[PDB]
């Protein structure tokens, strides 16, 4: 398969992401109330490793990432540089893995024993003819053998803009895999100005439910290459991206006393498990 | 209706047990009576209600606050709206109302703190 | 009138009385999340039991909520007693 | 206990509003599950490889599987066979695969064998119905068949819900067979001896296993039974998906998110639901609960009694007097204040006074 | 107990002794508390 | 810790029964500190 070259080798950045990504943990409303739920969630104050995708020079980065329980993604992106996600064992194409597109349509989804290259991505190049950014090499996949699930989610827009800035949106996603489901949840976030993650509370709601009994070890993302007319003009070397970053924290099982609000919005929550002085509020 | 719920089905393998079920009714029936037996206790020690005097000639003695207000509802002195401003059929479990009301026993309280001075 | 400032001012003075309402608030609520539990049964709703077991079968898992509930109650009115004797006292004391 | 009464008041007969009609509410779905799909099939995954099909979003009539009873066994665990249609289940599961007749009892929930502790084993938890079913005559021919295979050897035991569909020669310690199969080195593979001259109890029997959870989201395995008009601010018994609770129904201020499906209270107990058809949601509470205290003067005395009910709201009761107390009945009040001969509570004592009443 | 039995015939005799032995903390804390009203009656006619 | 003891098994089934573990542990708690107040009542007589 196409690969690509003059790659940066660097330790990973590291950065501390607190109370993000709380999920409604099940589909009960409740108001002004306080509950405990044993539900898996990323640990307050949790490491998180952060990611480049940006070529700033020659730096362009988007390796396999280890999966456990807690896949918590937050990309953040501008001009929609990051799209999908890959899921799977070993990639085999011959054990049943998940795999998606994030088209202007709908975050198109899919169980199918696809057999992967060793550099996936999505391809968009601007033309002197017509100013609209099309898909050049659409070589995700080679095909597909068994699909015990086909799926496509609701219908959604994106703005697919090629130009320079500082992200001006946030997206969220939590995925996990408990009792033969598969599950995700999802919220944007208009976050102004902040390289790390932002100060304050926000609840993801849940998404997307699939059932599913594919196992899988790992994860990768999809990129989406800004390919031009100053770039060589090749698979290998023809590419120029320009920013995305990306953040991956893993989901450990704790209790959190999450408030409710009299509407229902979880406006407020706190992690028993993790201080001295938190410990404390859930026995209280 | 705690025990076994709505369903006769349920209801009918209590009825084994036998006295569990009234026995537990009646303690909790006894506690009650027993609780609206203090409050008579408490406050009921005088047989008649007296009424402060018109005249404030209590010899320099301000009782304006411990004294019932008649702008006020439920005749309650201002020291006594304080305190009852600070303290703060569900499923089958019914709180009973008091055998006498918070404006009787004001009443009462009253009454005594009236008879005191006069 | 320092006493009219120190009732506004702080709740430690009204604090014994609330300790009371505070007190049977929770042993109220203790009880109604001892339904929920499963004391061994398939499932805490009586009713959900009921519906999905034949009779024979339905009795055993009826059973073992009852035994859990009658505990439960149990509990409740053994504590209450010994509450309403504490205020008992207290009313003797305070009525004196 | 006794034939004579002292004045007073006694609380007796405690009532509840009886529930005046049923109604029952499901997801309109008409599209027949194909359980009958799955039942007959040309060919069924062997032991070690077993086929699970996951269907949803359908409606099966279980009484065909109960009904027919061309079965040998129908063993059903949590669920009462007969009872199959009226509860509501999502997630169902089917396996498939065939063994023969004298390990048919070793799969099941808390049994041993060599299949079950090495090829599929059945969670403790289970709540399914299992089906069993001899075809000889399938599983005869002239040259026999072998193309079913169960598992002799394995390391560890298999895992509750989980397959081995992976092929690699047996091996226990040292002396590493490296595809070598000798002694003490095998394949891991192992056929069967189904044939005609072959006798009934080893014969093969077709086995699958039936399993679903029920109450965690909404669910589309709902029985065929029909739904009614929804019925409102009256009490009545109510399903709704499989659901049931009965109270008053009320439409609910409340607002909903797309994802949630239930709401509830303090004490953790339903206090709303969404009606699937309807899209509307709707607050739940009991009709009431009531203390019947009668209220009388005496045997002696008279033979006239007063029945008050706490919780009564004086319309909820299928002369009549309201006191904060409680819905008050063969009492006529009267407007001045006479010394409390009889506490009723909230205020109130009911005295007899006399021409008498 | 546990050595001895599977988690399927092990929940059936693990059950007996936690219900046996909730009822003795019961038992206890209930005898507890009667003596601490006791006490507490006691206390205070010895503060008087 | 005193019914299921040190073994993990034991302590699920615990859960199941509901707060009697937890409850038990507070009405304890409750008698432990009246000690204290009745002491503190019958002993702290004086200011100084
Ligand atoms: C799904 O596809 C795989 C191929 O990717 C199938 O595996 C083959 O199946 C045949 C028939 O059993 C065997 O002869 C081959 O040896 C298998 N492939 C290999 C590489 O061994 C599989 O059967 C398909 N499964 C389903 C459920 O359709
Ligand atoms: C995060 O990871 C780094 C290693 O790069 C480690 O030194 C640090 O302790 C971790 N941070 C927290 C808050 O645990
Ligand atoms: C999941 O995949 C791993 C290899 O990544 C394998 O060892 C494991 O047994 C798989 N398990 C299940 C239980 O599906
Ligand atoms: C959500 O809560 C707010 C603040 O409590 C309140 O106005 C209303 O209950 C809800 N309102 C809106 C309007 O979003
Ligand atoms: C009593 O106190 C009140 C409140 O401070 C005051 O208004 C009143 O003048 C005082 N005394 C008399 C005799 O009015
Ligand atoms: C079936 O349900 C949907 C969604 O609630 C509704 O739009 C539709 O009209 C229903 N159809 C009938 C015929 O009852
Ligand atoms: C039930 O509720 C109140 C209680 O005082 C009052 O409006 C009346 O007694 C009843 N009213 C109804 C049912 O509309």
């Amino acid at each position: 398969c196409v690969n690509l070259t003059t790659r940066t080798q660097l330790p990973p950045a590291y950065t501390n992401s607190f109370t993000r990504g709380v999920y409604y943990p099940d589909k009960v409303f409740r108001s002004s109330v306080l509950h405990s739920t044993q539900d898996l969630f990323l640990p307050f104050f949790s490491n998180v490793t952060w990611f480049h995708a940006i070529h700033v020079t020659k730096r362009f980065d988007n390796p396999v990432l280890p999966f456990n329980d807690g896949v918590y993604f937050a990309s953040t992106e501008k001009s929609n540089i990051i799209r999908g996600w890959i899921f799977g064992t070993t990639l085999d194409s011959k054990t049943q893995s998940l795999l998606i597109v994030n088209n202007a349509t709908n975050v198109v989804i899919k169980v199918c024993e696809f057999q992967f290259c060793n550099d996936p991505f999505l391809g968009v190049y601007y033309h002197k003819n017509n100013k609209s950014w099309m898909e050049s090499e659409f070589r995700v996949y080679s095909s597909a053998n068994n699909c015990t699930f086909e799926y496509v989610s609701q219908p959604f827009l994106m703005d697919l803009e090629g130009k320079q800035g500082n992200f001006k949106n946030l997206r969220e996603f939590v995925f996990k895999n408990i009792d033969g489901y598969f599950k995700i949840y999802s919220k944007h976030t208009p976050i102004n100005l902040v390289r790390d993650l932002p100060q304050g509370f926000s609840v993801l709601e849940p998404l997307v439910d699939l059932p599913i009994g594919i196992n899988i070890t790992r994860f990768q993302t999809l990129l989406a290459l800004h390919r031009s007319y100053l770039t060589p003009g090749d698979s290998s070397s023809g590419w120029t991206a320009g920013a995305a970053a990306y953040y991956v924290g893993y989901l450990q099982p704790r209790t959190f006393l999450l408030k409710y609000n009299e509407n229902g919005t979880i406006t407020d929550a706190v992690d028993c498990a993790l201080d001295p002085l938190s410990e404390t509020k859930c026995t209280l | 209706m705690y025990i076994c719920g709505d369903s006769t089905e349920c209801s009918n393998l209590l009825l084994q047990y036998g006295s569990f079920c009234t026995q537990l009714n009646r303690a909790l029936t006894g506690i009650a009576v027993e609780q609206d037996k203090n409050t008579q206790e408490v406050f009921a020690q005088v047989k008649q209600i007296y009424k402060t005097p018109p005249i404030k000639d209590f010899g320099g003695f301000n009782f304006s606050q411990i004294l019932p207000d008649p702008s006020k509802p439920s005749k309650r002195s201002f020291i006594e709206d304080l305190l009852f401003n600070k303290v703060t059929k569900f499923n089958g479990l019914t709180v009973l109302p008091p055998l006498l009301t918070d404006e009787m026993i004001a009443q009462y309280t009253s009454a005594l703190l009236a008879g005191t001075i006069t | 009138g320092k006493i009219q400032d120190s009732l506004s001012s702080t709740a430690s003075a009204l604090g014994k009385l609330q300790d009371v309402v505070n007190q049977n608030a929770q042993a109220l609520n203790t009880l109604v999340k001892q339904l929920s539990s499963n004391f061994g049964a398939i499932s805490s709703v009586l009713n959900d039991i009921l519906s999905r077991l034949d009779p024979p079968e339905a009795e055993v898992q009826i059973d073992r909520l009852i035994t859990g509930r009658l505990q439960s109650l149990q509990t409740y009115v053994t504590q209450q007693l010994i509450r309403a004797a504490e205020i008992r006292a207290s009313a003797n004391l305070a009525a004196t | 206990k006794s034939f004579t009464v002292e004045k007073g008041i006694y609380q007796t007969s405690n009532f509840r509003v009886q529930p005046t009609e049923s109604i029952v509410r499901f997801p309109n779905i008409t599209n027949l599950c194909p359980f009958g799909e799955v039942f007959n099939a040309t060919r069924f995954a062997s032991v070690y490889a077993w086929n699970r099909k996951r269907i949803s979003n359908c409606v099966a009539d279980y009484s065909v599987l109960y009904n027919s009873a061309s079965f040998s066994t129908f063993k059903c665990y949590g669920v009462s066979p007969t009872k199959l249609n009226d509860l509501c289940f999502t997630n169902v599961y089917a396996d498939s695969f065939v063994i023969r007749g004298d390990e048919v009892r070793q799969i099941a929930p808390g049994q041993t064998g060599k299949i079950a502790d090495y090829n599929y084993k059945l969670p403790d938890d289970f709540t399914g119905c299992v089906i069993a079913w001899n075809s000889n005559n399938l599983d005869s021919k002239v040259g026999g068949n072998y193309n079913y295979l169960y598992r002799l050897f394995r390391k560890s035991n298999l895992k509750p819900f989980e397959r081995d569909i992976s092929t690699e020669i047996y091996q226990a310690g040292s002396t590493p067979c490296n595809g070598v199969e000798g002694f003490n080195c095998y394949f891991p593979l192992q056929s069967y001896g189904f044939q005609p001259t072959n006798g009934v109890g080893y014969q093969p029997y077709r086995v699958v296993v039936l399993s679903f959870e029920l109450l965690h989201a909404p669910a589309t395995v709902c029985g065929p039974k029909k739904s009614t008009n929804l019925v409102k601010n009256k009490c009545v018994n109510f399903n709704f998906n499989g659901l049931t609770g009965t109270g008053v129904l009320t439409e609910s201020n409340k607002k909903f998110l797309p994802f949630q499906q239930f709401g509830r209270d303090i004490a953790d107990t339903t206090d709303a639901v969404r009606d699937p058809q309807t899209l509307e949601i709707l607050d739940i509470t009991p009709c009431s609960f009531g203390g019947v205290s009668v209220i009388t003067p005496g045997t002696n005395t008279s033979n006239q009694v007063a029945v008050l009910y706490q919780g009564v709201n004086c319309t909820e009761v299928p002369n009549v007097f309201q006191t904060r107390a409680g819905c008050l009945i063969g009492a006529e009040h009267v407007n001045n204040s006479y010394e409390c001969d009889i506490p009723i509570g909230a205020g109130i004592c009911a005295s007899y006074q006399t021409s008498q009443s």
